[PDB]
């Protein structure tokens, strides 16, 4: 017949040691993917503190209990609340204002 | 000028060297050459044999039945050949042949030699023997071709895997006189070097009494001093046995000149770097290897033994995943995942790739000290202790394994029946602080204090700095303590507080409970007013800390 | 800024439901003839 | 008057005889020193990304990348291009390091969710869309995205309401009256699906989505 004569497809020949083909199942192992499998609900919540650490203090004041809205009203926690629509800029200094300035009723 | 007109020269020579190698279906070297060629620096084909057309129909049958795996097809036909160019092929063929079928016979087998430290090789080296004494040249002569001294390789090789060392070297030295440019010939010398010593024994031998075929090299290059693999010898033996260097400085900087572009350079330069413990110097070094040859898997083993160090599993996930990609058969592939399993605490998957990696190269033997760590980590002391047994039968001279040895026994309770092997360790690298104060722990552990004192006292000249010393301070001066002399242990109390002064505060803990101590020595010496500073000074230390000298300083100035 | 999938649609089942009613029927009134 | 005419004519917008600017950025790249500049490369990159050529909008986009790598001209698109090819790996090494340089910017949050986006995390990636978006108004790639996650996984009560926000303050693109389009016609409410089609069309007459929907 004929066999070996071709050369169309990855044959015993193109890989260096013939004998690999013992072993052939290490090409179908799903190597783990980098980073919240390192957990095994918790591995997003560990995913997401994780890049929640990229923030200034400020700015993760600004959003610790950050809610948006479909429509796209705005609603921002004061640890009062700065209900308002986004797209208009003023709103956002205003929950900076009263989040980092100094208010006080003074009697 | 004269550099120029050697890059030139060296063009035309590596255009030789991989023609004829590749053309002799030998990869060892071909592979070397065209690389070395590729990084060479910027400034008709070439091709002769002596065949006959009849006998030059042989070849092709020969070369191509080579590479489809089919060796022994090939010595059938191949065998009545009497052209040493095609003799060299026949045997060549039948080695090989020999070389797969044993990595065939043996794969569960993980350890390879022999206790103590044929018949079927020495059929192949009768034939040579044969051959070489009917051919009318037998080496020692000018006209002496390239397939002659390319016979001597396989001789020299055959011979070594017999263990007929001292005799292969010979053969070797006789096929590099001949014929240069043969880098898979430099690796079979090295790998039979043992020590240094013989290093610079056979480094003069190559000076002296060394000369080549000036006949089949070209021109302005069979000079010792203007030749390359005998620079390319400097850099490899003397760093990779950590030798004594010398002759490779000035040898250094002239191959970075002539080739700025070899990707095996750089690596062998960044791996210097990994080798003197200069992580960040050497992380910039491979980065351009990363960026300039994406696909390399022959050095980045210790790129990413770099980055298990550095941390950053979000770094070291990115080459688990690139890596892999590129095939799962190399040795180094299967390396570099497991560093990136194991720094995700999945032990019982990672120990598996260590074995996987080991399998398809046993001469890998760093993957054992490492197959023995993530057993550690799996609380199965037992399984760990054989791990570790193994990298020091395969080669005594391993500093790792001596040391992961001796730390598995330090986890349980045997103190002494680890100090062999720490007292072993100790003469691979002696110059080592962290040992040194493991095995003074190991002597205070079991009631050696006389010869725990000495110990220390070694590790206190083997630190680089100052700081280090300061844990060691605190507790050797307790060991004077237990010594019945409390006037000893003062001196080195002295030293480790005043560590802290001239360290501008450094305010650590081993000096919190110096200051702790050395207060409550000084109210019994009844200095009050010595002895209330160094309350104050160590009021910055743990709860029970400040309390503790905060009581003594209301004590001290009571009587002030 | 990303594009979804353009909507696409394939052979329903009722469609395919009353090609195989009809193809019944060519199946069935033949035999009869014969 | 010929140079600044080519300059201005490479940021003009596509989905128009491409084969003009196309003329013009060869005539400016060869005559003139400027044969690889950023805009350039952004403008061929763009072009390639209309035309979904994505292995030259990959290659171009690298190759700009290696001398600027917080380009952020061309980091949207190039966050596309990867999410299509789901490049994930790259996706995720640009978002870390797009993280530790650029915390405030929303490109960098922007990248992250998308990353989520490609291991099918929406529920997740609403989030940071919503993150994205608050940090930078007038982004339409964020408030898009962030729609799309509404859209694909159920709730599609509010996806109209989202949709719609998304024409009402981003006039002038009919890519979000289309997806209103097709959205309704998604609940097999036909003709405000038509109403939205067509009004799409008036926006963008040269778009294969909205002429195929």
């Amino acid at each position: 017949s004929s066999s070996s004569y071709r050369d169309s497809y990855f044959q015993y020949r193109h890989l260096p040691a013939p004998h690999h083909i013992l072993y052939a199942e290490w090409n179908q192992d799903i190597l783990a993917l980098p980073d919240e499998v390192a957990n095994i609900m918790t591995s997003e919540q560990n995913s997401n503190r994780y890049w929640n650490s990229f923030h200034d203090e400020d700015d993760w004041n600004l959003f610790n209990g950050m809610e948006l809205e479909s429509n796209g009203v705005v609603t921002f926690a004061g640890q009062e609340t700065i209900t308002g629509s986004i797209f208009d800029r003023r709103i956002t200094q205003l929950a900076y204002a009263r989040n980092n300035g100094w208010h006080e009723l003074a009697l | 000028d004269s550099q120029d007109k050697i890059i030139h020269d060296i063009r035309i020579q590596l255009r030789k060297a991989a023609t004829e190698l590749s053309r002799w279906k030998l990869y060892g070297s071909s592979k070397w050459a065209a690389e070395a060629l590729a990084g060479l620096a910027e400034a008709i084909p070439q091709n002769g044999f002596g065949l006959s057309e009849t006998e030059y129909d042989l070849y092709l049958l020969g070369s191509t039945l080579f590479d489809a795996k089919e060796f022994d097809r090939c010595v059938f036909f191949l065998k009545d050949v009497t052209n040493p160019y095609l003799k060299f092929l026949k045997l060549y063929s039948k080695f090989l042949s020999w070389d797969k079928k044993s990595q065939e016979s043996m794969e569960n087998i993980l350890t390879t030699g022999k206790f103590t430290d044929q018949s079927n090789i020495s059929s192949i080296l009768k034939e040579i023997n044969t051959f070489l004494e009917s051919y009318e040249i037998k080496i020692d002569d000018d006209e002496a071709d390239l397939g002659l001294a390319l016979l001597y390789y396989l001789r020299g090789v055959i011979l070594k895997q017999e263990k007929n060392i001292s005799k292969a070297m010979s053969s070797f030295l006789k096929s590099l006189s001949c014929y240069s440019f043969n880098w898979s010939c430099w690796l079979e010398l090295m790998d039979c070097l043992q020590k240094v010593d013989d290093a610079l024994l056979l480094n003069n031998y190559l000076y002296q009494n060394f000369q080549f075929k000036f006949s089949e090299n070209l021109g302005s290059q069979r000079t010792i001093e203007f030749n390359i693999m005998i620079k390319f010898f400097k850099l490899k033996v003397f760093e990779e046995l950590n030798g004594q260097l010398e002759d490779y400085f000035e040898d250094l900087e002239f191959l970075l000149q002539v080739f700025p572009n070899f990707t095996f350079l750089k690596a062998y330069n960044a791996t210097i770097s990994y080798n003197n413990l200069d992580y960040v110097t050497a992380e910039s070094r491979f980065d351009d290897i990363v960026k300039q040859d994406p696909y390399r898997l022959n050095d980045l083993e210790t790129y990413s033994n770099i980055l298990y160090v550095m941390q950053k599993n979000s770094k070291l996930a990115y080459l688990a995943q690139f890596v892999s990609q590129i095939d799962r058969f190399r040795p180094e592939t299967c390396c570099i995942i497991a560093n990136y399993y194991s720094a995700r605490q999945e032990h019982e998957k990672s120990i598996m790739y260590f074995r996987r990696a080991l399998t398809l190269d046993k001469k890998t033997t760093n993957a054992w000290t490492l197959m023995g760590h993530e057993f550690v980590e799996l609380s199965n002391s037992h399984a760990a202790i054989e791990c570790y047994r193994r990298a020091v039968d395969i080669c005594p001279r391993d500093f790792k394994a001596w040391f992961g040895l001796g730390q598995a026994y330090a986890l349980l309770d045997m103190h002494l029946y680890s100090l062999y092997y720490f007292q072993k360790a100790c003469t691979l690298k002696p110059w080592d602080r962290r040992i040194w104060q493991v095995l003074g722990e190991c002597y205070s552990k079991t009631g050696n204090k006389v010869e725990a004192i000495k110990c220390y006292k070694r590790s206190i000249k083997a630190s680089q700095t100052v700081d280090q010393n300061t844990s060691i301070y605190y507790r050797l001066a307790q060991l004077y303590e237990e010594l019945e002399d409390l006037q000893e242990c003062k001196k080195f109390m002295m030293k480790c507080v005043d560590v802290e002064e001239l360290l501008e505060g450094i305010v650590t803990d081993e000096t919190v409970k110096a200051r702790l101590w050395l207060a409550i020595f000084e109210i019994k010496a009844g200095n009050y007013q010595l002895a209330y500073d160094y309350a104050m000074g160590v009021s910055s230390g743990t709860s029970q800390e400040i309390e503790e000298a905060r009581m003594l300083a209301r004590e001290c100035r009571r009587h002030m | 800024m990303i594009r979804r999938a353009p909507t696409t649609l394939q052979l329903s089942h009722d469609d395919v439901t009353s090609l195989i009613d009809d193809l019944n029927e060519q199946k069935l009134k033949q035999q009869l003839n014969i | 008057k010929e140079i600044m005419k080519n300059l201005y004519k490479i940021n003009l917008s596509k989905y128009i005889n491409t084969e003009d600017i196309t003329k013009s950025n060869e005539i400016l790249a060869k005559d003139y020193k400027l044969a690889d500049n950023v805009d350039v490369v952004r403008s061929k990159v763009d072009i390639c990304y209309t035309q979904c050529k994505f292995n030259e909008c990959l290659e171009l986009c690298e190759t700009v990348l290696e001398n600027d790598e917080f380009n952020t001209n061309i980091l949207p698109a190039y966050i596309g291009c990867l999410y299509e090819l789901s490049n994930k790996n790259k996706l995720f090494l640009l978002s870390h390091r797009l993280a530790e340089t650029f915390p405030k910017s929303a490109i960098t949050w922007f990248s992250v969710a998308t990353y989520y986006m490609s291991l099918d995390r929406i529920s997740e990636a609403q989030k940071y869309y919503s993150k994205s978006s608050i940090l930078d108004p007038s982004f339409a790639a964020a408030w898009l995205g962030f729609a799309h996650t509404y859209a694909l996984e159920g709730e599609q009560d509010q996806a109209l309401t989202a949709y719609s926000t998304a024409s009402r303050f981003f006039p002038g693109m009919h890519l979000p009256k289309l997806f209103l389009g097709m959205q309704f016609m998604a609940m097999n409410s036909l003709n405000l699906a038509e109403s939205y089609f067509v009004l799409a069309y008036d926006i963008c007459p040269n778009d294969p989505l909205v002429l195929n929907e």
